[PDB]
RNA sequence: UCUUUCUCGAUUCCGUGGGUGGUGGUGCAUGGCCGUUGUUGGCUGGUUAAUUCCGAUGAACG
């Protein structure tokens, strides 16, 4: 029964996901240089 | 977005959810989510199965707490020293307020 | 002091340095935007795509 | 900006006017709009000693 549920729960899961569904660096570096450009 | 809303946990999870299968309320699913809380360490998950277990725990199941007072504490210390080993917050928080609710609820309780 | 504007060279028939009679006189950049005409810049040490700024030397 | 040619193609660029002028400055009439000359109710997150901090987040009466 508590595979059952884990089964069940797996499921509700892999639905909700359904119904829902090194440049960081550098680019905040030219962000702050165009900030005060 | 979807935590004001009204289907959410917000309101209607502390009404309606309580009565599992019709009558509240069975501890059959915290039972039945052992699996999920052995083996797995999985964040966010774990967190959230505590919260509904935290939120349903209050609606007095309390001869069903004082026959499995055993089961639910040795599930809870392995809860905690699992947590405390990996270090981890919103789930060892709302164990903590689970313990709080079956510790009101009801040697080994000294414990 | 006063500062010139550039001006471009105007340069009589830029067309007529990139084919023969058929072929190709310069080379052809590889990229995907740039290709089957656009011609490749030849300096005395260098190549140069004028488009995306392609970069040989 | 000074060389060396690669590309974009009308999206143009050179000169002369005692001719206006417009991202102009300024005053008047001019239409809207503020302030100006009472009374009773009504929590996902990290953070601190702490209901600590930031962070999301209504009414009538004269
Ligand atoms: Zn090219």
């Amino acid at each position: 029964l508590a595979d059952i549920i884990m089964e069940k729960l797996t499921e509700k899961q892999t639905e909700v996901e359904t119904v829902m569904s090194r440049v960081l660096e550098v680019y905040r570096g030219v962000r702050e240089v165009l900030s005060k450009y | 977005a979807a935590h004001k809303e009204i289907c959410a946990v917000l309101a209607a999870v502390t009404e309606v959810i309580r009565s599992q299968g019709g009558k509240e309320t069975e501890t059959e699913y915290f039972a039945a989510l052992m699996t999920t809380m052995e083996a797995v360490e999985s964040p966010e998950s774990l967190a959230a199965v505590a919260y509904l277990l935290n939120l349903v725990l209050k609606r007095v199941p309390s001869p069903v707490l004082i026959k499995k007072f055993s089961d639910t504490s040795k599930a809870f210390m392995d809860i905690m020293s699992a947590q405390a080993s990996s270090g981890s917050t919103s789930v060892l928080r709302w164990v903590l307020s689970c313990l709080a609710t079956l510790l009101r609820k009801q040697p080994v309780t000294l414990q | 002091p006063k500062k010139n504007k550039h001006k471009r060279k105007k340069v009589k028939l830029a067309v007529l340095k990139y084919y023969k009679v058929i072929s190709r006189l310069r080379r052809e950049c590889p990229s995907d935007e740039c290709g089957a005409g656009v011609f490749m810049a030849s300096h005395f040490d260098r190549h140069y795509c004028g488009k995306c700024c392609l970069t040989y030397c």
